[PDB]
RNA sequence: GAUGUCGGCUCAUCACAUCCUGGGGCUGAAGUAGGUCCCAAGGGUAUGGCUGUUCGCCAUUUAAAGUGGUACGCGAGCUGGGUUUAGAACGUCGUGAGACAGUUCGGUCCCUAUCUGCCGUGGGCGCUGGAGAACUGAGGGGGGCUGCUCCUAGUACGAGAGGACCGGAGUGGACGCAUCACUGGUGUUCGGGUUGUCAUGCCAAUGGCACUGCCCGGUAGCUAAAUGCGGAAGAGAUAAGUGCUGAAAGCAUCUAAGCACGAAACUUGCCCCGAGAUGAGUUCUCCCUGACCCUUUAAGGGUCCUGAAGGAACGUUGAAGACGACGACGUUGAUAGGCCGGGUGUGUAAGCGCAGCGAUGCGUUGAGCUAACCGGUACUAAUGAACCGUGAGGCUUAACCUU
RNA sequence: AAUUCCUUGUCGGGUAAGUUCCGACCUGCACGAAUGGCGUAAUGAUGGCCAGGCUGUCUCCACCCGAGACUCAGUGAAAUU
RNA sequence: CACAGGUGGUCAGGUAGAGAAUACCAAGGCGCUUGAGAGAACUCGGGUGAAGGAACUAGGCAAAAUGGUGCCGUAACUUC
RNA sequence: GUGAAGAGGGAAACAACCCAGACCGCCAGCUAAGGUCCCAAAGUCAUGGUUAAGUGGGAAACGAUGUGGGAAGGCCCAGAC
RNA sequence: AGGACCGAACCGACUAAUGUUGAAAAAUUAGCGGAUGACUUGUGGCUGGGGGUGAAAGGCCAAUCAAACCGGGAGAUAGCU
RNA sequence: CCCGGCGAGGGGAGUGAAAAAGAACCUGAAACCGUGUACGUACAAGCAGUGGGAGCACGCUUAGGCGUGUGACUGCGUACC
C-alpha cells in the first residue's frame, strides 16, 4: 500500500528477444525516511511518512530540525505520507526500495510537480487552427465563442482558454512495472513518469488495476 | 468595451493598491565604510567587502 | 520554452550576437574595466574565458580560433601576450563581476566586470 | 427537489443527489432543513453562523456542556 | 539526475567509434519477421557516426543502385547478431546524396581519399 | 499513407506507374495514420501486363516509407520513396507475385509466403 | 436614437422522447435475430470532395455515424464568399429612367472589457501567544465509451441448417493525460562544409557580412508525426422488472404494513482540488518565564531593560513558472559563470609528413574545437547586520491542577 | 453556355470525389442571326478543370529568433459617460 | 508630424552577377531613437521542417512554390 | 372599475387584478382582499372523513373495483360481494 | 524593325500575406504588368457645380464626388419631430 | 537665508492694511487632484435611499435609545425626463 518518493534520474531502450527494443524510464527510488509515522488519534488515521529530497540541514527552521531530530534524521524541505492496512515500521528510517514493487506487478506513477509551466503545445489546454476559407485573417488560436447565450448557460464551468499548468500530482493511474532491480535499486517504468527531467516524484503502487 | 457612465474615484484609488513598488528598510551602515548602501549588495561608491564599484 | 538549461539569450538574431560581444571584448582589452547588464555580464564571462583558456600556451591555431569568435587585430594581439601569460597560474575565474546596481541611461540590472588582479576605478561625474 | 447546479457537464447537467448527504456525515440533511427557513441574503447568513450539528450524538463539539433543552 | 550522462558512457561498447565514416564493415542480423528465426545479412558503407546520445545504431547507405535506401540497426541488442571489420575509406559529412538518384559498377571504398 | 489524395509507387504485378489512395485505415477522427498502416488504394493507371485494370478499388499494406517502419530492431529502416503491396479486398494476401527493385524486410512476414517463396524476387 | 441575414471556419452548451453497451416485460419470440419495449444525463457521438449552399450528389472511416434548443447559438469571434450586395453586363423586361434571390468577373464588416461571468495568479486580513511541519474531509468534480476472438458454450432449443450473455483474458477503434529514451522535428549560446566579396600588409593559412548569407549534422531542452496508457474486482440504495408474504375486496396479489434479487447512472470502491469548514480546525515539532507610571480597562497608551523561534527585502539563481508566488540558496555556500575529469556532437584544428604541379584532402592527431548536461573544484561573486516578530498569551461551563 | 422555371438536368469521363470541369444529349427557359451569330492564330496580372515538379496553405503542429503581450522604467490616447 | 506615401533636370567609380535585379563596395549618405530583459497564451515578421504534396479552401496560401548563364534538344495548332 | 390622471394592503412581481381612495401627525385600535409550523404579523386550532401522490400547491380527452360518505334500490347473516 | 515580350531606374497596381482605435484617410514585403510607346512627363496656359471634363464607371473637380463653397433672400418651409 | 545643475519651483526672513494681495496676484463657487482628523470598511453585496441602531467625541439626554457629526448591523424599498 505506502507510496515511495522517486527522483526522476535516467532514460533507456532496452531490448527485448522479439524484433521491437522499448524506450523506458528509470527511477531510483531509495532512502524514503521516516521521521513521525501517523497513527489512529493523530489526525484520526494510521499511516506512514517517508522523506526523499536534497537538502543541506544547516540553516534550516529549528521548528523543522527538532522534527526531525526526535527521530529519524532526513533531508528535503517537504515531506509525504500514506495510508495503509499493513504493520507499520519503526520511526527512526526504514530506508525501503524497489522491492515492495515486485508484489504488484503494476505501479500508479503520481508524481509532485509539473515542469512545462503552460502546456498550450496542444498537451492540456489543445487546439485546432482555423481552415482557411475565404482569407481568413487576426484570429486563428483564440477561441471563437467560450458562451453560448443566457439560456444555455453563458458561460459554462470547466473551460480554460489562457492560465498555468498547474504543478499539482498527476497520474496516469496503473501504469507497468517493467522490472524490479535491487544491488542499485532500478525501477524499471515503462513510460509518462510526469514533472521534467530531474524533478522528485512519488511513486504508490496500483490499487485500481 | 465601452461603459455606460463614468467611474468612481474610489475605484481610481482602488487599483493602483497592489502596484507600487517596494523598498529595504532601515538606514545602513556597512563593516568596512561609512557609506549607506542598498543593504545585501555593493556600497555604489566604496567599500562593501573589499573593492570599489561603478564607472560612467 | 526554456527547461533543464542555463545561460541566457538576449534580444538580438545571432549575426548582431557576434557583433556585439567583438565590440565589448575590444571595449574590455581597451579599458580594462567594464560595465554592463546582468545578461550581458554573463555573457561576457562565458565569450572570454574560453578565449583565456586557449590562450594561456602560445598556438597559432587557437589564434586562427578566437580571430573566428571575435574578429579583432587588438584581442588577438592582447591575449597570449599580455593576458594570455597572465591568467596562465589559474584553472578558472580568470575574471570577477560584481552588483553594481540598476542603469544610469535608462533602467535595467547592471553588474561591472574587473580582472581578477585588478581593484582600479574611475568615473564620469561632473559634481 | 434534487439541488441541481453548475459545475460543468456533457450530455446532461452534474447534481448533488440527496442521497449523497446521509453517506458524507449525518449533518447534511439537518443542515438544509434549517438553512432554508432564514431570509434572504446577508440576515440569512447572520442567524445561519450560530448553528452547529456535526456527526451527532458523539460529536466532541459539545464539551461546554450548555443550557439543556427540549422541544 | 545523478545517473544519466554516466548512463551513455556504460551502454557504449568498444566497437562504437570517432573516425570519417565510410568504412565498408558487415551487419549481420537475425530474421524475426513473423514466428520464425533464420539469418540474412547486409553490406554496404555507414556514413552516418553513430553512438548518437544514448545507444549506437549503423544507418548503412548499400550504394549499389541509385535508390535512397538508409537502413538502421541497433547495434547494442541481440536482433543485431554479430559483427565484422572491412575496407577503409571516408565520407566525412552524415549524407552522400549523389549516389541516391544514379550509382553502379560502384561496391567497395579500400582509401579514405587524396 | 500519412494522408490521402496520395499517389503512391506500384511494388505488385498488377499496376504500373503510380496507385492513387482513396483512404488510410487504421482509424477514425483523422485522415492521417501512423507508419505500418493499412491504406485502401484505387489503381490509376493499370498496364496488361499486372493483372488488374484501372478505377477497380483494392486493399494494400506498406512495403517501404522514406520515414521508415517500426519492425525490425527498434531503429526504422528508411526505405526510399513511399511504396505498396496491394493485397486482396476480401481473401488477403498479395495479389502482386513481384517487387521492382531491392528485396525489402517488408515482405518477410505470415502475409507474405507467397511472394518470396518465387525464384524471380525476394530469393 | 438597431433583438442585424445566408454560407464556410472556430469555439461551445444544455433537454432525453438515447445512435450504442448495459438490467428487464412482451411477441402471431423455439433458439439465433428482429418487431414490440421501459429505465438511464453516465460516455464515445466521424470526414474529404464539388457548390457562397441549406438541402443535394458521391467516396469513405470506425462496432458506430443520433433527435431537439440556443437573438433560426457564436461579425463587443473570424473572413466578408453570398443577393444587380455598391458596378457593368449575359439572360430578361419597359419608350426610357430602372429592375430581377436565374447568372458570370473580383469586390471596404468596427470596440484594447466599466460592472457581470469563465479559467489561471498575487497582495491584505480572521485561524485566538507566535512560528514552522505534516494533515482530516464539511464540500465538489474526473475515469465513465465501444468492437474483436480464446474460454464461458456447439449446450438448453429446433425439422434441420444453426445456436447467445455475464464473468476472465489479451487487443483494435474512439476519448484523454503525461513523456523525450526510441523514431523524426527543432536546437540564432556546438562542429564542419560552401558560393561571393570585402578583409587580416601579402602568401601557405584564416575570418567579418549576405534571412542564423547558404546547406547537412548537433549537447541539453521541448515536441508529435513518436511514446507510455487509464477506462477497475467488489459493495449498497435502486429503476424497468421476476416476486415472496399480505390488506383494500374473508383471498390472491410489486402494496398498504413487510422482505430476497434487479444497470455503466446514483451511494461508493479508483482518481484529483479542498479549514474562509467564521462550524474559525486537529495533530507533530521549536521558542519566548523582565519592570513601573497612566486612562476607558476580557483593553490600550508612555518608558527603561529587551524580543527568541521565525519572516521578508536584498542576492546569485532554478530541472518552479505570465508576473509573481513556489523552490535550491549567500562562504555553515556546488546557485550560475569559468575550470578539471566524463559525457555526448562534429569529422581531423595552424604547422609537419604524404597525395594533389593549385583550391584542398588524408597520416602526424579517435585530433582540434564545444552550449545549456553528470560529478568535482570555492577559482569568482553573493556584507558583518539592521528591521517586522517580545518577556508565557480572554470571558465562561464542563474536566484536571492543593482547586 | 456569361443564357435553363424545374435541375446539385440525363448519361459517359477525369477523380479520395469533384454542384463546378471535359464530352455527348434534349425532357430546348423566354437561345437565334449587328441586344449580332458561328469558327480561328496571337493576346489577358482574366474565370474553371487536368496531370506532373515543389512547398507548413493543410493533415497535426513542434521548436528557434525577434517586435508587441509579459517585466522594469518613460510618455500617454479612445469608443464612451 | 523627423509621415514606410508622392515628386522634374544633370553626372555616372570597383568585383562577382542576365543589367542601373542583386551580395559586398570606391566617393558619400546614415543609425529612419522606446529601451533592456524574459521567451506565457497569442499577434505579426523571419528561420526551419518527417511522411504525404493542396490532401487546406469557394481560392496554391506573396519569397521560402519557380528562378540565373552556357550548352544540347524540341510538339498539335498558326494569319507563320 | 383600475392605469392613463392616486399613496397604501395582498400577489417571487407587474402598466392595467382584487380590497381600497394618498390633508397632515400618532411604538394606537379595528377590519378588508390576503394570511395564521419557520421564512413572515396571526391556528402544528377543537371535532370528524379520505388520498400515499409532494396529489395538494400544473390542464383536458379518458378509463377502471384506487378510497370514503349520502338518500332511493337489487343482493343482503336463509350466506351476500 | 515591331501600339511582340521579361524587366529595373521611371510609371502603374491583377493576386497573395499583413495593416484594419494603422507606420500610412491602400501603404508594405513578394509574386506582377507598361517602359521605344495610344508610353513616361516637367514648365507655362485654359473650361467653375446639375457646370465643366470623361478610350464612359452615370468616373474626376485641393489623401473627399451619384452632385465643391461663401455673402444675401432667410427666423426658407415642413397634412412634422 | 535654505534646497538645486548652470535650472525649475516653493518656504523661512523682511514689505504691506492685506500675500488665507507673491506676481495666472481683485473676493471667489462648482468641476478638478491630493492631505489631515473623527468615526467606518476582512460572514462580507443590489438606484446607495428611507425607517430602526450597538458603538465613538462633544451636550449631567432630566441614561431610558435623544441633540449634533458619524456609524458595525439590519427591516423596507425599482433613477429623473
Amino acid at each position: 500500500m505506502i507510496g515511495l518518493v522517486g527522483k526522476k534520474v535516467g532514460m533507456t531502450r532496452i531490448f527485448t528477444e522479439d524484433g521491437v527494443s522499448i524506450p523506458v524510464t528509470v527511477i531510483e527510488v531509495e532512502a524514503n525516511r521516516v521521521t513521525q509515522v501517523k497513527d489512529l488519534a493523530n489526525d484520526g488515521y494510521r499511516a506512514i511518512q517517508v522523506t526523499t529530497g536534497a537538502k543541506k540541514a544547516n540553516r534550516v527552521t529549528k521548528p523543522e530540525a527538532g522534527h526531525f531530530a526526535k527521530a529519524g534524521v532526513e533531508a528535503g524541505r517537504g515531506l509525504w505520507e500514506f495510508r495503509l492496512a499493513e504493520g507499520e515500521e519503526f520511526t527512526v528510517g526504514q530506508s525501503i526500495s524497489v522491492e515492495l514493487f515486485a508484489d504488484v506487478k503494476k505501479v500508479d506513477v503520481t508524481g509532485t510537480s509539473k515542469g512545462k509551466g503552460f502546456a498550450g503545445t496542444v498537451k492540456r489546454w489543445n487546439f485546432r487552427t482555423q481552415d482557411a476559407t475565404h482569407g481568413n485573417s487576426l484570429s486563428h488560436r483564440v477561441p471563437g465563442s467560450i458562451g453560448q447565450n443566457q439560456t444555455p448557460g453563458k458561460v459554462f464551468k470547466g473551460k480554460k482558454m489562457a492560465g498555468q499548468m498547474g504543478n499539482e500530482r498527476v497520474t496516469v493511474q496503473s501504469l507497468d512495472v517493467v522490472r524490479v532491480d535491487a544491488e542499485r535499486n532500478l525501477l524499471l517504468v515503462k513510460g509518462a513518469v510526469p514533472g521534467a527531467t530531474g524533478s522528485d516524484l512519488i511513486v504508490k503502487p496500483a490499487v485500481k488495476a | 468595451a465601452v461603459q455606460q457612465n463614468k467611474p468612481t474615484r474610489s475605484k481610481r484609488g482602488m487599483r493602483r493598491s497592489h502596484d507600487a513598488l517596494t523598498a529595504v528598510t532601515s538606514l545602513s551602515v556597512d563593516k568596512t565604510s561609512g557609506e549607506k548602501h542598498l543593504r545585501h549588495h555593493i556600497t555604489a561608491d566604496g567599500y562593501y567587502r573589499g573593492r570599489k564599484v561603478i564607472a560612467k | 520554452m526554456r527547461h533543464r538549461k542555463s545561460g541566457r539569450q538576449l534580444n538580438r538574431n545571432s549575426s548582431h550576437r557576434q557583433a556585439m560581444f567583438r565590440n565589448m571584448a575590444g571595449s574590455l582589452v581597451r579599458h580594462e574595466i567594464i560595465k554592463t547588464t546582468l545578461p550581458k555580464a554573463k555573457e561576457l564571462r562565458r565569450v572570454v574565458e574560453p578565449l583565456i583558456t586557449l590562450a594561456k600556451t602560445d598556438s597559432v591555431a587557437n589564434r586562427r580560433l578566437a580571430f573566428a569568435r571575435t574578429r579583432d587585430n587588438e584581442i588577438v594581439a592582447k591575449l597570449f601576450n599580455e593576458l594570455g601569460p597572465r591568467f596562465a597560474s589559474r584553472a578558472g575565474g580568470y575574471t570577477r563581476i560584481l552588483k553594481c546596481g540598476f542603469r544610469a541611461g535608462d533602467n535595467a540590472p547592471m553588474a561591472y566586470i574587473e580582472l581578477v588582479d585588478r581593484s582600479e576605478k574611475a568615473e564620469a561625474a561632473a559634481e | 427537489k434534487v439541488y441541481y447546479h453548475h459545475t460543468g457537464h456533457i450530455g446532461g447537467i452534474k447534481q448533488a443527489t440527496f442521497e449523497e448527504m446521509i453517506a458524507r456525515r449525518p449533518e447534511r440533511v439537518i443542515e438544509i432543513a434549517v438553512k432554508g427557513m432564514l431570509p434572504k441574503g446577508p440576515l440569512g447568513r447572520a442567524m445561519f453562523r450560530k448553528l452547529k450539528v456535526y456527526a451527532g450524538n458523539e460529536h466532541n463539539h459539545a464539551a461546554q456542556q450548555p443550557q439543556v433543552l427540549d422541544i | 539526475s545523478n545517473i544519466i550522462k554516466q548512463l551513455e558512457q556504460e551502454q557504449m561498447k568498444q566497437d562504437v567509434p570517432s573516425f570519417r565514416p565510410g568504412d565498408t564493415v558487415e551487419v549481420k542480423v537475425w530474421v524475426v519477421e513473423g514466428s520464425k528465426k533464420r539469418l540474412q545479412a547486409f553490406e554496404g558503407v555507414v556514413i552516418a557516426i553513430r553512438n548518437r546520445g544514448l545507444h549506437s545504431a549503423f544507418t548503412v547507405r548499400k550504394i549499389s543502385n541509385g535508390e535512397g535506401v538508409e537502413r538502421v540497426f541497433q547495434t547494442h541488442s541481440p536482433v543485431v547478431d554479430s559483427i565484422s571489420v572491412k575496407r577503409r575509406g571516408a565520407v566525412r559529412k552524415a549524407k552522400l546524396y549523389y549516389l541516391r538518384e544514379r550509382t553502379g559498377k560502384a561496391a567497395r571504398i579500400k582509401e579514405r581519399l587524396n | 499513407m500519412i494522408q490521402e489524395q496520395t499517389m503512391l509507387n506500384v511494388a505488385d504485378n498488377s499496376g504500373a506507374r503510380r496507385v492513387m489512395c482513396i483512404k488510410v485505415l487504421g482509424g477514425s477522427h483523422r485522415r492521417y495514420a501512423g507508419v505500418g498502416d493499412i491504406i485502401k488504394i484505387t489503381i490509376k493507371e493499370a498496364i496488361p501486363r499486372g493483372k488488374v485494370k484501372k478505377g477497380d478499388v483494392l486493399k494494400a499494406v506498406v512495403v517501404r516509407t522514406k520515414k521508415g517502419v517500426r519492425r525490425p530492431d527498434g531503429s526504422v529502416i528508411r526505405f526510399d520513396g513511399n511504396a505498396c503491396v496491394l493485397l486482396n479486398n476480401n481473401s488477403e494476401q498479395p495479389i502482386g507475385t513481384r517487387i521492382f527493385g531491392p528485396v525489402t524486410r517488408e515482405l518477410r512476414s505470415e502475409k507474405f509466403m507467397k511472394i518470396i517463396s518465387l525464384a524471380p524476387e525476394v530469393l
